[PDB]
């Protein structure tokens, strides 16, 4: 809601994504991947070399991620709030329908002979 | 796994997909009437910040 | 702008320029000064899709201003319609005009 | 489904983290113990699928598949690590990662309990199997036969999706459950005639139904023997196995639609088994073969019985291991004389004993000899066609007299007769030949004792 | 080119087809000129007279294959009495097609083109019956 | 050049940009637009020599060109409004002139044949700039500007661009060529899904970017710039020619890679106001980026092409060059599609 | 031409280990393969897993629905009513149109 801010205030008000998240999971692991190209092109051993490296990179990505999956959970929480006050503020654009039963219901039957 | 907790897990499914089916629904039709009557926080296009005006008076009067 | 950086830095950039009845020097105000205000008023916080219909009156009013073409077509009828009397012999104009 | 996801992933860190000279030692062990765990999916129950999340479900219709793709990665694994021997050490584990890639789409591809899910994983398919066929076979058609397999699956499915994508719009949902119940009947238009049509044409491609089916025989003759046995064993049937569910929602304009595939498959079916008497090469032998039995099965699924869809699935199931068969039956003799012209190496019952009886029970699977798997599906298909319209019965017989004609051609031409002088490198058939082939037939045989398991939901 | 395109949709189907041929002659011959004039502006011709040539070689395909779809398909539909059925865009897509593969000399192109252009001319009826946009206005 | 030269020449080519994607005002917008200009000429012409001078002076037409059309939508608006915000215009003229001016800009068909020749007559550090960054001053005007464009113009720029673009690349094989071409066929998608929904046209922009990027900074880290050239990798560094493979594959759109993901959405937007036609005429006109992407990856990856004895030289020296970023770039390219609903973060 | 290996001949298993089973060069990992092959192909799976289809539980209620029929029509032609009746809904319980 507010212009040109990443996670307004009212952002706070959700729970924030839980640090065992398996999208962030997913993140990190994509992080790690990247470590591994990283030694590859590079020639360097692919799973032993530059553990520090290898460590930064799956660092950098959860952080990154964690943000970025706060704010796609805050812009779906919004997407919502605005919906729902929207039919609230017009009930005569989505009335409730008597709902018959299939008892009632006429359909027509297609037999497959 | 018994029949019982099947059958009453394909409930709770059933339930979760049904409820996202129907907001999918409801929200194709407030885009749609959105973006027709433009009377909601989407499709808010913006205007001239009516801040911007100076009512100071004028080197003239008539203005 | 796309990204409003001006809002969140609170600094003015550009927009001092963007209007007509912004402050100007010496409060100089332009020609359609109180058109361009009413409209802007007018369509002030509702969005364009709402101010195109709902701020009609308001923006005519300001186009006939910036252009005048409602004014010269009326201008062009008269001056017409005097030139039609004149070779006809059917008017004489007053001395003051 | 993660209990086989999870493992089936845990494949791949096997594969690279072991020593240099047991990557095939671990990753066939393994796999296997993976195809063994599949059998609890058949937890079935006679009124409910079982649905184990919101992502996946498992009824008895992907059940027998998911069990038939399990069982085949063990096999591929036993039959391409002869001619991957002289392979670098690091594009044999490229190759064995492609397999377990093309397991993992194809087991959470039958369980997708949402349709633009399985739309995904039914596309993901597509980049293993090509890698497969243009960096491992070892012809020059190899690369054109890789375009040919690529474009005329994508041109049937970016179809598909705008139809899914529709489709989710106008019903709110394409969770498979849900779609059962909230299922509208679709009443006629030239709008609904091409939204039938992009929801089917993407799984005929794959089945192939006939006169879309030029891609299939240059694939096979193309693809490496691992290739050519998870082309012909699964990927056949995510057209039949899509086929199948989306039906679903396409009725009663199934009715009219179907004419003119059920057409092309009769005649196709006839006109593919012709072919295959006098085809010179015993792999496009084999591909032209899977052609005309797939016809049988689209025919089954368009005209929508309890009998013909008891009969598509058996028919699905007995075709994957029998043509697997054959494709490695045709890969053994391809090991040792290097080509695959059917005529080349003849007489070989009299140098390959053992081999010859096992090419004699792959061609009576084939021409589908009673009770076998293969001749229960294929008998239920025609009795419920012969109740479509009697008529059908002439062109059903007709086929299995030419099947009948090509399958033991195919015996004939390549076990009796007499032996090819001039070729003299016939070596004894080896364990991991034999073993190979006894993996196919016999659990295709175990299947008659308890063919309940691979009728279908109908059943 | 919308007023030459209500022009077409506005006098039925089957009726008055003089009147249908000069639209359909209309749409194809600027059709035409579009094509020459991009060919002659980038590949230019070694005279005036052939650039003249070459605009009046596409200007007469373009406007022959117009006129035949829009006599044939309106004369299939008054000879047929139906008005409204797709198949009568198809005979007369086809015939354009063949008319494309005569000025061309090319039975391939005759027969591929009478077959695309068939079912496109079909596929533009069956839209203007069911409201297919091409161009949809954005609604959501 | 000077290297503080080029940091600020670079520095610049960033400011124009950036002031027009903050800019409220028209007259800062087209300034931006002047700045970056000003500054790219440079780069272009780098290695001096007749190629780079001809792409330059063929980029400065073309640009100083848009640039006055733009102008001229600016002062046309104003004489209409009176006013100089960047949003929507209020004279049907005023949107053509500068819908045009756009187009031109980002080298959309028909107005497309400068992006060939420059993107070939410059390095390819060039190249990598003028087919990303120059792209989002552009679209960041059209993200403002589009519920005033005409839909019939915007839609048809749309679909010659992608239909130019497949055809154009099939019978290319110097790789900047086939690059300029892609990005034609890739800037359509963006245009054409503008009208409906923009949050998608900066997803396509972004995705589109993060691809071309890995692509560009691969034929950098080879000094490679044609097909041939490139069919050498598999004989110095067998790990790249896997990079190009997944990233090609990519950006055909091929699940479940990352580059389908803007395809898809596009799709699911363009459906949901009753276009069915375009998109399936835009999906099925894809697979002409998809054959000149997979011809790519059978000469470089998927079969092994004759090399040179010189060639054993090169197995005994290391890669130097800096191929900043390219490990994360290339997984942004392949694996982010599980995570598609992120796309709410551009909303 | 070019400077190109000459096609490799071609390798018989049997020459260097006449017990060779067809998996590996390495006699010892050929047996280890064959082992894991046979053990967990044929022992396992095929053995283990046959005898665990044989006693699925009641696969998709068809017992059960045997003895179910057997209850009902015992119930139904001891009171006399219709074995099966026409009608699968009570016909109290829908409303036709018109
Ligand atoms: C409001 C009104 C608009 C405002 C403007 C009003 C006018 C005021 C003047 C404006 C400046 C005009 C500048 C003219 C110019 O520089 O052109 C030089 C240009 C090239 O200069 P050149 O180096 O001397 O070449 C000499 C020969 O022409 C080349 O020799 P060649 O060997 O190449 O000869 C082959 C020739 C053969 O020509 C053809 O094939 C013509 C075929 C046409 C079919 C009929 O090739 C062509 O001409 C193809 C291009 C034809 C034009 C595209 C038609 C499609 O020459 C021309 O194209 C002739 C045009 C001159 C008249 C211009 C008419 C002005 C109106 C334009 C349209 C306004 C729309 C609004
Ligand atoms: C005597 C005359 C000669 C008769 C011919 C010999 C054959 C009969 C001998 C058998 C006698 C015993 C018997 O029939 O009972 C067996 C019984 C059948 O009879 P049953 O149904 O009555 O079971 C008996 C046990 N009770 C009484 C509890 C029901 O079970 C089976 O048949 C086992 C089925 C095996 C099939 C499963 C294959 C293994 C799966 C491995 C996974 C990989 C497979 C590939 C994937 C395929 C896709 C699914
Ligand atoms: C829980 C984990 C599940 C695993 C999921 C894998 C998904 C794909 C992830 C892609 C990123 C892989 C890492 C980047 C490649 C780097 C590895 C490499 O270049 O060569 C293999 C290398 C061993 O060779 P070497 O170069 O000598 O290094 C010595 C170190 N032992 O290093 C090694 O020892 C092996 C390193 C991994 C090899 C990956 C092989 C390519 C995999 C891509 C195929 C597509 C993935 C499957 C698709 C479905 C995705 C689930
Ligand atoms: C959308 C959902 C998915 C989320 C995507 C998230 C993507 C964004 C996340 C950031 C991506 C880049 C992360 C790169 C991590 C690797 C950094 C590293 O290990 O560097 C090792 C070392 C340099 O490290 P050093 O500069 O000394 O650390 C201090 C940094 N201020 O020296 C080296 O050898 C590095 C050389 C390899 C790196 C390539 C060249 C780039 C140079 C980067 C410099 C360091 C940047 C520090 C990154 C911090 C990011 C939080
Ligand atoms: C081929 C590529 C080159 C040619 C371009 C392809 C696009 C032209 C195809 C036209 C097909 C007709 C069509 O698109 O139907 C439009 C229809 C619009 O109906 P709508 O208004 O949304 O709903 C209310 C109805 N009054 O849509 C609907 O009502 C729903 C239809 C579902 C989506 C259908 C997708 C189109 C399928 C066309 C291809 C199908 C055949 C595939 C052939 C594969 C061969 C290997
Ligand atoms: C915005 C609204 C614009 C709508 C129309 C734009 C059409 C774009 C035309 C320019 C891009 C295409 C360039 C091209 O295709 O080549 C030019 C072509 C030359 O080839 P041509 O002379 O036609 O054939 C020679 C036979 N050997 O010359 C041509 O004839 C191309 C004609 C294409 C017309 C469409
Ligand atoms: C995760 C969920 C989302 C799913 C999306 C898909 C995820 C996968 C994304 C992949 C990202 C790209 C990174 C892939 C890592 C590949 C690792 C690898 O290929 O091994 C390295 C090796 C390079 O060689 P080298 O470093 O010198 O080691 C000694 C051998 N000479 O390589 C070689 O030597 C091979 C040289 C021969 C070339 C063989 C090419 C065929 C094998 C290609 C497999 C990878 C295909 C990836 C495409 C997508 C697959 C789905
Ligand atoms: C998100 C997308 C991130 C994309 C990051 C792009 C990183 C590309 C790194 C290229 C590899 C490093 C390199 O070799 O430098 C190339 C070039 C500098 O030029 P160079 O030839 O190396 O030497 C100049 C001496 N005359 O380096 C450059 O000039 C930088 C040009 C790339 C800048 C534009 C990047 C694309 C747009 C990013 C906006 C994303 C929103
Ligand atoms: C492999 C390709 C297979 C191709 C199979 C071809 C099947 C052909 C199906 C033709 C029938 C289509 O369905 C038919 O469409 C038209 C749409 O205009 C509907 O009819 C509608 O349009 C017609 C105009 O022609 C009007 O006269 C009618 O009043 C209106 O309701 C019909 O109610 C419907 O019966
Ligand atoms: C209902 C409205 C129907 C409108 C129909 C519109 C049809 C579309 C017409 C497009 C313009 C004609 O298209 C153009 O025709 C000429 C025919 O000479 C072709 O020209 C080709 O055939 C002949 C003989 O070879 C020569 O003209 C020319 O040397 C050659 O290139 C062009 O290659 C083609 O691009
Ligand atoms: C190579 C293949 C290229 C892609 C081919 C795709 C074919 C798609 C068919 C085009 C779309 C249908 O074609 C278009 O439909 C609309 C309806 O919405 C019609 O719209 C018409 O309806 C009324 C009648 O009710 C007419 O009086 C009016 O002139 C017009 O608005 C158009 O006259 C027709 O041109
Ligand atoms: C419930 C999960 C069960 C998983 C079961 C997986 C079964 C896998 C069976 C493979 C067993 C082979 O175990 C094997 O043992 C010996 C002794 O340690 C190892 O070491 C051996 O290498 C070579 C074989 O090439 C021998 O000649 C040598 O005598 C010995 O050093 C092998 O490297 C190892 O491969
Ligand atoms: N279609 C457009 N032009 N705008 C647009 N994205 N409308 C859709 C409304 C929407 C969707 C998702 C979210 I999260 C939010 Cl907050 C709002």
């Amino acid at each position: 809601r507010a212009t040109f801010q990443f996670l307004p205030d009212e952002a706070r008000s959700l729970p924030p994504p839980k640090l065992t998240d398996p999208r962030l999971a997913f993140v990190g692991f994509l992080g790690y991947c990247s470590g591994l190209i990283d030694n590859a092109i590079r020639r360097r051993p692919v799973l032993l070399a530059g553990l520090h490296r290898q460590l930064l990179y799956i660092t950098s990505f959860v952080f990154v991620g964690y943000y970025l999956l706060k704010r796609q959970d805050y812009m779906y929480a919004v997407r919502d709030h605005d919906m729902f006050s929207y039919i609230k503020s017009h009930p005569e654009d989505f009335p409730e329908k008597d709902k018959k039963t299939y008892g009632e219901v006429f359909e027509e039957f297609h037999p497959v002979r | 796994d018994g029949p019982e907790k099947n059958y009453e897990r394909t409930m709770a499914i059933l339930q979760i997909e049904a409820e996202k089916a129907e907001l999918r629904l409801k929200e194709l039709e407030v885009r749609r009437l959105m973006r027709a009557r433009g009377d909601g926080p989407w499709f808010h296009y913006p205007t001239i910040d009516k801040e911007l005006i100076d009512h100071s008076p004028k080197a003239t009067p008539d203005n | 702008p796309f990204f409003d950086v001006q809002k969140r830095l609170g600094v003015d950039l550009d927009r001092w320029m963007t209007i007509q009845s912004a402050e100007q020097p010496h409060k100089i105000p332009s020609r359609c000064h109180a058109f361009e205000k009413e409209w802007i008023e007018c369509a002030h916080g509702i969005g364009s899709i709402r101010a195109e219909k709902e701020c009609k009156i308001e923006f005519e009013d300001f186009r006939e201003c910036l252009l005048r073409q409602k004014t010269m077509k009326r201008l062009h009828a008269i001056r017409r319609q005097r030139e039609k009397l004149i070779k006809e012999g059917k008017y004489t104009p007053p001395p003051h005009h | 489904m993660l209990k086989y996801i999870i493992p089936t992933i845990m494949l791949m860190p096997l594969t690279w983290l072991s020593k240099n000279n047991m990557i095939w030692v671990n990753s066939t062990a393994h796999s296997l113990l993976i195809s063994f765990t599949s059998l609890l999916l058949m937890n079935q129950f006679g009124d409910n699928s079982l649905n184990f999340s919101l992502l996946f479900f498992s009824d008895s219709l992907s059940t027998p598949l998911l069990i038939l793709t399990m069982w085949l990665l063990p096999l591929m694994l036993m039959a391409s690590q002869h001619h991957l021997s002289k392979e670098n050490l690091t594009r044999k584990k490229l190759f064995i990662t492609m397999l377990i890639s093309l397991q993992l789409f194809l087991i959470m591809t039958f369980t997708a309990m949402e349709l633009i899910l399985f739309y995904i994983l039914f596309e993901a398919t597509l980049v293993p199997t090509l890698i497969i066929i243009t960096r491992w076979g070892n012809q020059t058609e190899r690369l054109n036969a890789g375009l040919y397999f690529l474009f005329y699956t994508l041109a049937g499915s970016l179809p598909l999706l705008v139809a899914l994508i529709y489709i989710q719009n106008t019903v709110g949902s394409l969770n498979f459950l849900m779609l059962q119940y909230w299922v509208q009947p679709v009443h006629n238009s030239w709008s609904n005639v091409f939204m039938w049509l992009a929801c089917m044409m993407a799984f005929m491609v794959k089945m192939p139904l006939y006169g879309l089916h030029l891609w299939l025989p240059k694939a096979h003759v193309e693809a490496p023997i691992a290739g050519s046995m998870v082309l012909a064993a699964v990927l056949l049937k995510l057209g039949g196995y899509g086929m199948l569910r989306i039906t679903l929602i396409l009725n009663p304009m199934t009715d009219f639609m179907a004419y003119p595939f059920i057409m092309l498959s009769l005649w196709g079916m006839i006109m593919t088994s012709s072919i295959c008497l006098r085809q010179t090469d015993l792999k496009s032998l084999i591909a032209y073969s899977s052609v005309s039995h797939m016809a049988l099965v689209i025919v089954a699924i368009l005209i929508q019985t309890p009998w013909s869809y008891m009969g598509a699935t058996a028919l699905m199931i007995a075709h994957g291991l029998t043509s697997s068969m054959l494709f490695c039956l045709a890969n053994s003799n391809y090991e040792r004389i290097h080509s695959r012209t059917m005529i080349l190496a003849r007489g070989l019952q009299t140098l390959l004993p053992l081999m010859a009886t096992w090419w004699l029970l792959a061609s009576l699977t084939n021409l589908a000899l009673p009770p076998t798997i293969n001749l229960i599906g294929e008998l239920f298909v025609v009795m419920s066609t012969f109740s479509w319209s009697n008529i059908t019965i002439i062109l059903m017989g007709v086929n299995m007299v030419i099947t009948a004609l090509y399958s033991l051609y195919m015996l004939i031409m390549t076990q009796r007769g007499k032996y090819t002088y001039h070729i003299n490198n016939i070596s004894p058939s080896f364990t991991r030949e034999n073993a190979l082939m006894s993996l196919h037939i016999l659990p295709l045989l175990l299947l008659t004792l308890n063919p309940k398991i691979i009728l279908g939901p109908l059943y | 080119a919308k007023t030459v395109l209500r022009q077409y949709w506005d006098i039925p189907e089957g009726t008055e087809c003089h009147r249908k041929t000069y639209a359909t002659t209309s749409i194809g011959g600027a059709a035409g000129l579009v094509v020459s004039a991009y060919s002659v502006a980038l590949k230019t011709p070694t005279s005036f007279l052939e650039g003249v040539a070459r605009t009046g070689r596409y200007t007469f395909t373009a406007a022959a294959i117009g006129a035949i779809f829009g006599l044939t398909s309106c004369i299939s539909a008054q000879v047929r009495e139906k008005p409204d059925d797709p198949l009568n865009y198809l005979i007369g897509g086809c015939a354009g097609g063949l008319i494309l593969g005569a000025r061309t000399r090319s039975y391939g192109i005759g027969a591929a083109a009478c077959a695309y252009m068939g079912l496109t001319a079909a596929l533009v009826k069956m839209g203007q019956l069911e409201g297919w946009q091409v161009f949809a206005e954005p609604k959501v | 050049m000077n290297p503080i030269i080029f940091i600020i020449i670079l520095l610049t080519i960033m400011l124009g940009t950036i002031i027009v994607m903050i800019s409220s005002h028209w007259l800062l917008v087209w300034i931006g637009f002047e700045m970056n200009m000003l500054a790219i000429i440079p780069i272009m012409m780098k290695n001096h020599n007749p190629r780079a001078t001809e792409a330059s002076t063929k980029y400065f037409l073309t640009q100083s060109t848009a640039s006055m059309l733009l102008m001229m939508a600016v002062i046309i608006n104003l004489m209409f409004s009176g006013q100089w915000t960047v949003m929507k215009l209020f004279n049907p003229m005023a949107s053509m002139l500068m819908t045009m001016a756009l187009a031109m800009k980002l080298g959309m068909a028909p107005f497309h044949f400068w992006v060939p020749e420059v993107t070939q007559g410059i390095p390819l550090s060039s190249g990598l700039i003028l087919l990303t960054w120059q792209k989002l001053a552009p679209m960041s005007v059209l993200y403002q500007i589009f519920p005033s464009i005409n839909l019939n113009l915007i839609l048809t720029l749309s679909v010659l661009s992608i239909l130019i673009g497949g055809w154009g690349g099939l019978n290319q094989t110097q790789l900047r060529k086939i690059m300029a071409y892609s990005s034609i066929a890739h800037m359509g998608w963006m245009t054409a899904v503008l009208p409906y929904n923009p949050t998608m046209t900066l997803l396509n922009l972004i995705i589109y970017i993060i691809m071309t990027s890995t692509m560009f900074t691969m034929f950098m880290a080879n000094s490679t710039t044609t097909t041939l050239s490139l069919s050498h990798t598999w004989n110095k560094t067998p790990i790249m020619t896997v990079l190009i493979l997944a990233t090609l594959l990519s950006m055909g759109g091929l699940p479940p890679l990352s580059g389908f993901m803007p395809k898809w959405m596009i799709i699911q937007e363009m459906t949901k106001n009753n276009s069915i036609i375009l998109p399936t005429f835009m999906a099925i006109t894809a697979l002409l980026n998809l054959y000149f992407y997979m011809r790519l990856t059978y000469s470089t990856t998927l079969t092994m092409f004759p090399s040179t004895n010189n060639m054993k030289m090169k197995w005994q020296f290391p890669l130097m060059k800096k191929m900043t970023f390219l490990p994360t770039m290339v997984v942004l390219s392949t694996m982010m599609l599980p995570l598609t609903p992120m796309l709410s973060v551009l909303e | 031409r070019w400077q190109e290996d000459p096609e490799p001949e071609d390798e018989n298993l049997y020459e260097k280990n006449p017990d060779s089973h067809g998996y590996d060069k390495d006699p010892a990992v050929d047996i280890w393969n064959m082992r894991v092959v046979f053990f967990f192909g044929f022992s396992i799976v095929l053995v283990l897993g046959s005898t665990f289809v044989a006693y699925l539980p009641d696969y998709r209620m068809q017992e059960w629905a045997r003895r179910e029929a057997e209850r009902l029509v015992k119930y139904r032609e001891a009171h006399g009513l219709p074995i099966m009746e026409s009608n699968c809904f009570d016909p109290s319980k829908i409303q036709l149109p018109e």
